[PDB]
């Protein structure tokens, strides 16, 4: 059936006219498919016949099912979308079943048959039209217009949700204590409430949604446990992930890319590891949905990986808002991050990894702050609350850190958990300098023309030195001027650098780094016992500064 | 109510409307939010609108001080920013007053209705917790609340209203920025207080107050550039008073290191005392008589964008300056540390942000442009916690550890 629902306006882009795309050629087998399906969705007033006057087309396809004898009616809107308005979309993620309360009564509906019930803006439709050709290309083909909220259009996802949301919205007045969550196929319905009085509410539901022109099918209907809803299996006590089973296909095509990739993005959200960059790379240079593409030696192998993550199963429990939200992190290898959310121990509601490859130079302390807010915006965005943490640091590990770190850091309620490895700072720079400890002053230089460049020091027991480097720059002189500094020293050392962006970096306190230069400076900080690192303003006649600048440039 | 001509408001030329994404809300401010949506819905102050509207802008919850009553904040940036320019004189004689107090009357926009053609641009959204139902979309129908076009388009009205007081006292400044009104007096405190008294109820009668806090112009001071005073200084303690005296000779002019510089000859150990000559004792002296004054013939312009830059000294103090060129201050400033947010920097920073474009539009007219000491993500992700003005300046992210910590405390 179609929606008495109101339609919504729908333009093009500024300065943009509708699609002209021309119709390839079908076989008589997939012409003939093709006007069985329109001729029964122009009855049911899913499409209508157009005249000639209409100059818009859309390519047509006609695919098989999978595993099935029917045939799809497939349409490349491509054209139309680029062509189509933008739309805002309004939701800002996915439902996550763990932010599901318990519930005595739940049912899953299915409202599948919800794309082709909400009527297309009637100013629009024309920018819809396709072609049915014929073999001969004598005879002229029969054309047709979309009345309905076409698949694989621009606006039909957002148009669509937008509807039915306002449709649900008046049962949800007269049902305040009823949850629903709707998600295209999907539709829950969940109370506490005896079966015999929840039922009786269900079918007044899909009356409502059936005077809406919205059918659910009886054979699709679930009514004991467990309820598949969102690739989720709902228990009255847990919920578990069903098994994702990726397609195994000999010759695959554009269109089954695009899904899998798709498929993947969702499951990426639930499952660590899953990559997709060299399945993306196999559509760039396409021109058609039912082209051909090869897998290369990167997306095979991509692919296999992605199967394995799947197998691992994945489940929680559902959410309880008398209990407080507990989120527990501990530190692993590569800077990676794994954290548990739970309010009862052992029943964790999320569990996930954060791997923080985004910068040079860095150290725990950093990363453990920027896991605390990634986890605090999760609970928000699920549970409308921040969690009490649980974080492997000292107390007074960290009040050591945001007190002398020269830039605002803050961390909300947290309680420590002894669990190595812990985060710790690995050493800390002098606030005065040291007494009795060598200073070394210390300088490089670099030619920008050649490459070439200089590091040494000068110290104030005569020792001197200066070391020549290749296929260096002005800011890499400068570290390994400070670097030679550590290597040639004692335990306690006084540096003094003319460089502002040396200082800057090593004033971080970073303890791990992408560039070997830095990661040995730190190595070396580490088995120092005392380090005090000053700044002095370049060429202004201080003592030290001057003899070691004139040696390396 | 009878329609009134709305006035036509455009977008600059080859600006398309605000597309900024709503960040997550907790379920105290969602509740909130639903509840005033609700009541401006039913007053058709605003209207829902469907996913046809590409446009979006952010909005979020906030209390005032001395009142635990939601506030409804839009951070109408992206659009103010991209909205055509409206074409007042700035009152300097209010930041020579003793008392300016700051009153509300933000629900006065809520009177005159916005132009048809514009409305489109003021969507919002509230989201929902676990994405139950998509957010709720929202237009204004009248002039919105933290839009710089609102206080433009009812300026005509709002002279007529203060025209009255505004002659009963000659010698009372009033100025109106945004959603908050500013009125400054040489009054005494007592005196003053009955006035403000005598105006917000001649502004309740009049519905522009639906059914404190004062400030002190005469009491911001300036922070100077400070030199250390020692009797025994190393060779460390030198090369720092070098380092800030060099970075201090791009401010003012006639700051000479030569005579210092000496001291540091040869190779010398940071902890060695060094005896200061009397030619070094001589120039430090008068360097020190330079920094004791603003520079002089530092002037504001008009046209262009105030800067503020804040520094973290620790021990709960923050430093700012406030300039439109590098190197030429129009104001520097000092805060201390105040009970309750003792263990938050965020709170802090938020507090001094407040504080400091609470002075900039006292003086200028005008927020400035902050450039916030601290990490994106950490800002972003509690700021609102603290937040209680109606109006939200310009910021981004600096990450620089700087020399400039001391070489301002």
């Amino acid at each position: 059936p179609i929606s008495p629902i109101e339609t919504v306006p729908v333009k093009l882009k500024p300065g943009m006219d509708g699609p002209k795309v021309k119709q390839w050629p079908l076989t008589e087998e997939k012409i003939k498919a093709l006007v069985e399906i329109c001729t029964e969705m122009e009855k049911e007033g899913k499409i209508s016949k157009i005249g000639p006057e209409n100059p818009y087309n859309t390519p047509v396809f006609a695919i098989k099912k999978k595993d099935s004898t029917k045939w799809r009616k497939l349409v490349d809107f491509r054209e139309l979308n680029k062509r189509t308005q933008d739309f805002w979309e309004v939701q800002l993620g996915i439902p996550h079943p763990a932010g599901l309360k318990q519930k005595k009564s739940v049912t899953v509906l299915d409202v599948g048959d919800a794309y082709f019930s909400v009527p297309l803006d009637k100013d629009f439709r024309k920018y819809t039209a396709f072609t049915i050709p014929s073999i001969n290309n004598e005879t002229p083909g029969i054309r047709y217009q979309y009345n309905v909220l076409p698949m694989g259009w621009k606006g039909s996802p957002a148009i669509f949700q937008c509807s039915m949301t306002k449709i649900l919205e008046p049962f949800r007045k007269q049902n305040p204590d009823i949850v629903i969550y709707q998600y295209m196929d999907d539709l829950y319905v969940g109370s506490d409430l005896e079966i015999g009085q929840h039922r009786t509410k269900i079918e007044e539901l899909r009356q409502h949604l059936l005077r809406w022109g919205f059918t659910t099918p009886d054979k699709k209907h679930q009514k004991e446990p467990p309820f598949l809803w969102m690739g989720y299996e709902l228990h009255p006590d847990k919920w578990t992930v069903q098994p994702i089973v990726l397609p195994e296909k000999d010759s695959w095509t554009v269109n089954d890319i695009q899904k899998l990739v798709g498929k993947l993005n969702w499951a990426s959200q639930i499952y660590a590891g899953i990559k997709v960059r060299q399945l993306c790379k196999l559509l760039r240079g396409t021109k058609a949905l039912t082209e051909v593409v090869p897998l290369t030696e990167e997306a095979e192998l991509e692919l296999a990986e992605n199967r394995e993550i799947l197998k691992e199963p994945v489940h929680g429990v559902y959410y309880d808002p008398s209990k407080d939200l507990i989120a527990e992190i501990q530190k692993q290898g590569q800077g990676q991050w794994t954290y548990q959310i739970y309010q009862e121990p052992f029943k964790n509601l999320k569990t996930g990894k954060y791997a923080r490859m985004k910068g040079a130079h860095t150290n725990d302390v950093k990363q453990l702050t920027e896991a605390v807010q990634k986890i605090a915006t999760e609970s928000i965005v699920i549970w409308g609350k921040t969690p009490k943490f649980k974080l492997p640091i000292q107390k007074e590990t960290w009040e050591a850190w945001w007190t002398e770190y020269w830039q605002a850091t803050w961390i909300p309620e947290w309680e420590f958990v002894n669990t190595p490895p812990l985060v710790k700072l690995w050493y800390q720079l002098e606030k005065e300098p040291i007494i009795g400890a060598e200073t070394f002053y210390v300088d490089g230089a670099a030619n920008r023309e050649t490459k070439l460049g200089k590091a040494g020091y000068v110290t104030d027991r005569g020792r001197q030195k200066v070391v020549p480097l290749t296929d260096t720059t002005n800011q890499k002189t400068e570290l390994q001027a400070i670097h030679l500094a550590l290597q040639d020293s004692g335990l306690e050392v006084n540096i003094v650098t003319d460089s502002q962006y040396a200082l800057g970096i090593i004033q971080a306190q970073p303890d791990k780094s992408e560039s070997e230069l830095v990661s040995q400076i730190i190595e070396q900080l580490i088995k120092k016992e005392k380090v005090y690192l000053a700044w002095v303003p370049a060429h202004k006649g201080i003592g030290g500064n001057e003899q070691v600048d004139k040696l390396v440039s | 109510i009878s329609p009134i001509e709305t006035v036509p408001v455009k977008l600059k030329p080859g600006m398309d409307g605000p597309k900024v994404k709503q960040w997550p809300l907790t379920e105290e401010k969602i509740k909130a939010l639903v509840e005033i949506c609700t009541e401006m819905e039913k007053e058709g102050k605003i209207s829902k609108i469907g996913p046809e509207n590409p446009y979006n802008t952010p909005v979020f919850a906030i209390k005032k001080k001395d009142s635990t009553k939601w506030r409804k904040l839009v951070d109408f940036r992206e659009l103010n920013k991209r909205t055509q320019d409206f074409w007042i004189p700035h009152p300097a004689g209010l930041k020579q007053k003793k008392s300016v107090t700051v009153l509300d009357v933000g629900d006065a926009y809520f009177s005159v209705p916005l132009d048809k053609d514009f409305r489109k641009y003021t969507a919002f959204t509230i989201p929902s917790i676990n994405n139950e139902t998509p957010g709720i979309r929202y237009q204004y129908n009248v002039l919105p609340q933290g839009w710089k076009g609102s206080p433009a388009i009812f300026q005509c009205s709002m002279t007529k209203i203060l025209e009255p007081f505004r002659k009963q006292n000659p010698d009372i400044v009033i100025y109106q920025y945004m959603d908050d009104l500013y009125v400054g007096s040489d009054l005494e405190i007592g005196q003053h207080r009955t006035k403000i008294e005598e105006l917000r109820q001649h502004l309740l009668r009049w519905g522009f107050i639906t059914p404190g806090y004062e400030l002190h112009p005469d009491k911001w001071t300036v922070q100077p550039i400070v030199l250390p005073e020692k009797d025994s200084w190393t060779v460390n303690d030198i090369q720092k008073l070098v380092g800030k005296l060099n970075w201090a000779s791009q401010i003012y002019a006639g700051i000479k290191v030569r005579q210092l510089c000496k001291l540091l000859r040869g190779t010398k150990a940071l902890t060695e005392v060094v005896p200061l000559t009397e030619e070094a004792e001589l120039e430090l002296a008068e360097n020190r008589e330079i920094l004791k004054e603003p520079v002089h013939g530092v002037y504001y312009d008009p046209s262009k964008d105030l800067i503020a830059e804040i520094q973290k000294q620790g021990q709960g103090q923050w430093t700012y300056q406030i300039y439109q060129e590098p190197f030429k201050n129009l104001k520097t400033g000092k805060y201390a540390r105040m009970k309750g947010a003792h263990t938050n920097d965020v709170k802090q920073l938020t507090e001094a942000v407040q504080k400091i474009a609470t002075e900039s539009i006292v003086i200028w007219g005008k927020t400035p442009k902050f450039k916030l000491p601290i990490q994106k993500e950490t800002w972003e992700a509690w700021w609102t916690e603290y937040w209680q003005a109606t109006w939200i300046p310009e910021w981004e992210f600096v990450n620089t550890p700087p020399l400039v910590k001391l070489w301002y405390q």
